[PDB]
């Protein structure tokens, strides 16, 4: 059937600036996080199923 | 599997259909699930990567049921040359209910898209089935895969995938109670066999 989509007025933008924070780190003023590799998840999180 | 005794997730993926002329079809997977123990994950760690506002992850953990909530790791296939972007799921539970599926898309822990499709049971072998055929893949999620691809090295994808996730949420359209809630975080796949996952089941410590 139909569905409802609530996008933001900013998307291009917002998405955009996805892209720029790891091709201009230095230039894009985007918020930083701890790093997932470096986080207290299981070993498995990062060892794909073989 | 990810699945309370109130709704189980039967089968999702998120495909690329290509149609070169009337005689060839083509369907590409970029993720797929349904195709003993889960690992657990504290909750507390993946916070910030999904929203915390009114009606965020945090708050519907807290009034719960926590038995409904997981945490999925994807590897996307992204190995892939008219086309239609789609999503394709199916639940099932013993009791009719009429469903309501949140999918939200987040870019560093902020909603940017929801998608909100109501679904309704039909019985189907001793149980109702909830099912949703191909979904229309929203412009941002068109556009990310494309950008996503357009990149030179995988390195570079895994990286902006760092601040990507995918909140899902399937609530008792009556009761608005949580029936299901899947968490999605993202990787590009490096094998052979290409999309991969890991499930996990999300606890308070
Ligand atoms: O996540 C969901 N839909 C959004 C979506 C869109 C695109 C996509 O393809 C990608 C390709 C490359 C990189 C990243 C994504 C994957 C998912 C969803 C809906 N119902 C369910 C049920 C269980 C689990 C998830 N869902
Ligand atoms: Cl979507």
């Amino acid at each position: 059937g139909h569905q409802i989509v609530h996008v933001r007025g900013d998307s291009e933008t917002d998405l955009e600036a996805l892209f720029n924070a790891v091709m201009n780190p230095k230039t894009a003023n985007v918020p930083q996080t701890v790093p997932m590799r470096l986080r207290k998840l299981p070993d498995s999180f990062f060892k794909p199923p073989e | 599997s990810i699945g309370t005794t109130k709704l189980r997730l039967v089968e999702f993926s998120a495909f690329l259909e290509q149609q070169r002329d009337p005689d060839s079809y083509n369907k590409h997977l970029f993720v797929h699930i349904g195709h003993p123990l889960l690992e657990s994950v504290d909750i507390r760690q993946i916070y910030d990567k999904f929203p915390e506002k009114k009606g965020g992850l945090k708050e519907l953990f807290g009034k719960g049921p926590q038995n409904a909530f997981f945490l999925v790791k994807f590897w996307a296939d992204l190995n892939c040359n008219g086309a239609f972007y789609g999503v394709t799921s199916q639940y099932e539970s013993s009791e009719n209910m009429t469903v309501t599926c949140s999918t939200k898309v987040c870019s560093f822990g902020k909603q940017v898209v929801e998608k909100v499709e109501t679904e309704y049971a039909r019985f189907e072998n001793g149980r109702f089935v909830y099912r949703i055929n191909r979904s229309p893949m929203c412009e941002y999620m068109i556009n990310f895969i494309h950008k996503l691809k357009h990149l030179p090295e995988k390195y570079m994808m895994n990286s902006v995938l760092e601040n990507f996730t995918i909140l899902l949420v399937v609530t008792n359209r009556d009761t608005q109670e949580t029936l299901l809630c899947m968490a999605c975080v993202f990787e590009v796949s490096n094998s052979e066999h290409g999309a991969q996952h890991h499930i996990y089941r999300l606890v308070k410590d």
